[PDB]
């Protein structure tokens, strides 16, 4: 199956040891099968209310870890498990938690043996299509060497002859 | 025939108003 | 007080909001202020559209989250194409500013697909805005073909060859201005008849 | 691909999966459309390669010809390319 | 319009300036764009942008190096038409408010290329040493990168044209021949010079009356 991850945003007050402004970056981690996810946002001060609205993708079996960190100090660390979530279910998870800072971050969580392998096979087919795209790019690149460049230089030469006619005309008038 | 032409812009006064 | 001075109308305060937007980094609050400045940009698009240009040029310094508003900003650029020529140059400044840091490839691909087509104007600033198309293309082969479809340059190779391409793209907008006069004359004429052939 | 297949086999072997969509179908449609577009680009690249080779070549001498021609042309162009600048700068 | 001497607090409202002409250097496209040349392979190498000259105005304060007046900028027509405007512009500081210590400044910002638009700089004085603000009159200026200024020769002739505005003793037939002097000022277009690193601009700010200035 699949568990949809969509974060509404982060609205809170976050402070650090050193005084400075940093861009809000929402980190999203998973246990297995998925990759490292991130979300870009701009606040810069202690207290802020922001909305991410950046769709993310993760594996079926995994635990979504949403940790707000400035871009640098860590704002908040929130853990979320899809183990409690059921199939074909869509809801929202609002995590209010405090480590250094006392913060709040709203992140929604939705959902979407043979079917999984079929999906992975489809993605693999898409990958083969990407390799075919690399082959097409290789075809278009290996198609021809510099050609139209000599036509541009030829246009420059035409401008040179035109400049010769202009200089000859100026010489005539002179 | 056609009427008076329509300009695309108009000049400021700044003269008699001064 | 900031929103009050911004809502005040005394257009000098609007220009004073530039330094406000510059130092706004201290304020991490919501986009409500930018929404008030957006409504101010609409009311400016009503009367003070020349000043709306300068404000919008400075408004590109927002650098804030929720990139979904940048689409409405692009629509605000299409709305900036309305009348003021200064708004065109300002939208070109915003075009380069957006060219520096992108957001969504496809939406901006179609966007720039229309914009580069509208960039063929012979205006001095229009050429500058037309030069950003090459910088956009930098960030490949499929895009090269898709761009080659609308490409007006047969001899185009690279950035320098693109400069030679723009050099071969030289045109006169005087007859285009007269054509615009013919368009306004057509607007003064009767378009009532939809018949053809 | 193969790694995910082996992992799937290990999932159907070393343990028992109790679990038995929209993003998958959407990715499938997107991959299909992208396959069609890449097919059009493949036809365009077919015509482009047709203009590239310009001959059947019997595919026995094709490699050697493709190796020699490009080298000869590339060795040929640089001379004139560097030659025009002399006259241009001369007049200028 | 009437000439008369009227002091700072005595004078009422804020200043305004009409600006018109320039001097083509002829080194580039007439807009001072891109530095045109047959060597333009280098222009592709130097990435030389084509800049359409526009202008901006703000006043350096008192020569105390503080900041007072407002930067202001107008729309864009051909600077290859040499951008002859005679366009008025203003800011919000009255003459009563205006400190006799004050100076004008201007920056010509062209429109060049990707993230590119040019910049040129100049400065001058607001009122006379006789306290009359630019004699409330027409003028012409010249400026380089730094430490440059304006003179009066043909601009002194133009200043005599401002003496026609300054109400030297005048008559009605003299006015008709002042239409003939519109033909003469039309003839004044014959001017020629080819300097570099510096430029000239024709800027008239004739008012009705001669200002004077003091403290509040």
């Amino acid at each position: 199956n699949i568990s949809l991850f969509r974060a509404n945003g982060d609205s809170k007050l976050i402070k650090e040891y050193g005084d400075g402004f940093i861009p809000c970056f929402f980190i999203l981690e998973s246990i297995r099968g998925e990759l490292l996810y991130v979300s870009e946002v701009q606040s810069g001060s202690l207290r802020k209310l922001s909305f991410q609205e950046l769709p993310k993708l993760t594996g079926a079996s995994t635990m979504i870890v949403l940790k707000l960190v400035g871009l640098w100090c860590v704002l908040c660390t929130y853990t979320i498990d899809l183990n409690k979530l059921q199939p074909i279910n869509e809801d929202t998870v609002l995590i209010t938690g405090t480590n250094a800072p006392v913060l709040d971050l709203i992140d929604g969580s939705y959902t979407l043996l043979l079917k999984l392998n079929k999906l992975l096979e489809y993605s693999s087919q898409v990958h083969e299509e990407i390799n075919e795209i690399s082959s097409k790019i290789e075809d278009d690149f290996l198609s021809l060497k510099n050609q139209n460049h000599w036509y541009m230089r030829t246009v420059q030469k035409s401008i040179e002859t035109l400049e010769k006619e202009v200089l000859q005309r100026k010489k005539s008038k002179k | 025939n056609l009427k008076n032409v329509f300009v695309q812009l108009e000049p400021t006064s700044y003269h008699m108003h001064s | 007080y900031v929103k009050m001075a911004l809502l005040q109308n005394r257009e000098r305060t609007n220009d004073i909001i530039l330094s406000h937007l510059i130092t706004y980094l201290n304020d991490k609050d919501p986009a409500l202020r930018v929404s008030l400045i957006q409504t101010i940009s609409g009311i400016s698009i009503l009367l003070g559209t020349v000043t709306l240009e300068q404000y919008i040029l400075p408004l590109l310094i927002q650098t804030i989250t929720d990139s979904e508003e940048l689409v409405v900003i692009s629509v605000l650029q299409s709305l900036k194409s309305l009348f003021k020529t200064g708004l065109i140059r300002k939208k070109y400044y915003i075009d380069i500013s957006k060219t520096t840091s992108p957001l969504l490839l496809h939406p901006n691909n179609w966007i720039r697909q229309f914009t580069l087509m509208i960039i063929i104007e012979i205006i001095n600033k229009l050429s500058k805005a037309e030069v950003y198309c090459i910088l956009y293309p930098i960030i490949v082969e499929f895009n090269f073909k898709s761009m080659i479809s609308c490409c007006k340059q047969p001899v185009s190779r690279s950035v320098y060859n693109l400069l030679c391409s723009w050099s071969v793209r030289a045109s006169k907008s005087l007859f285009w201005k007269k054509i615009i006069t013919n368009h306004v004359d057509s607007f003064g004429n009767n378009r009532i008849e939809f018949i053809t052939k | 691909l193969s790694t995910q297949v082996n992992a799937m086999t290990n999932v159907f072997n070393i343990l028992s999966s109790q679990t038995n969509d929209c993003c998958n179908i959407l990715i499938n449609r997107l991959k299909s459309e992208y396959d069609d577009a890449i097919k059009e680009r493949d036809t365009y690249a077919q015509f482009l390669s047709k203009l590239e080779s310009q001959n059947k070549e019997i595919s026995e001498s094709n490699k050697e010809k493709q190796y020699s021609h490009n080298l000869s042309e590339k060795e040929n162009l640089k001379k004139e390319e560097e030659r025009l600048l002399d006259q241009l700068l001369r007049l200028e | 319009n009437n000439i008369t001497f009227c002091v700072s607090q005595d004078l009422d409202v804020p200043l305004k300036v009409k600006i018109k002409s320039l001097e083509g250097h002829k080194p580039l496209l007439k807009p001072s764009q891109k530095i045109l040349n047959p060597e333009l392979m280098l222009i592709g190498s130097n990435v030389f942008p084509s800049s359409d000259l526009i202008v901006s105005l703000q006043v350096f304060d008192k020569e105390r190096n503080r900041n007072l007046t407002l930067p202001i900028y107008t729309p864009y027509i051909p600077f290859r038409n040499s951008r002859t405007w005679d366009y008025w512009l203003t800011l919000p500081i009255r003459i009563k408010q205006l400190t006799f210590s004050s100076h004008l400044r201007i920056i010509l910002w062209e429109y060049n290329g990707s993230k590119q638009i040019p910049f040129f700089n100049l400065e001058t004085s607001i009122f006379n040493l006789k306290d009359c603000t630019l004699k409330r009159g027409f003028e012409s200026l010249k400026f380089r990168y730094d430490v440059i200024d304006h003179c009066e020769v043909v601009t002194d002739n133009k200043d005599q044209e401002n003496l026609n505005k300054y109400f030297q003793g005048e008559f009605t037939r003299l006015p008709w021949l002042d239409e003939i002097t519109i033909s003469k000022l039309r003839k004044q277009r014959e001017n020629r010079t080819w300097p570099q690193g510096t430029f000239v601009l024709n800027l008239e700010f004739p008012m009705l009356e001669l200002p004077v200035v003091f403290i509040e």
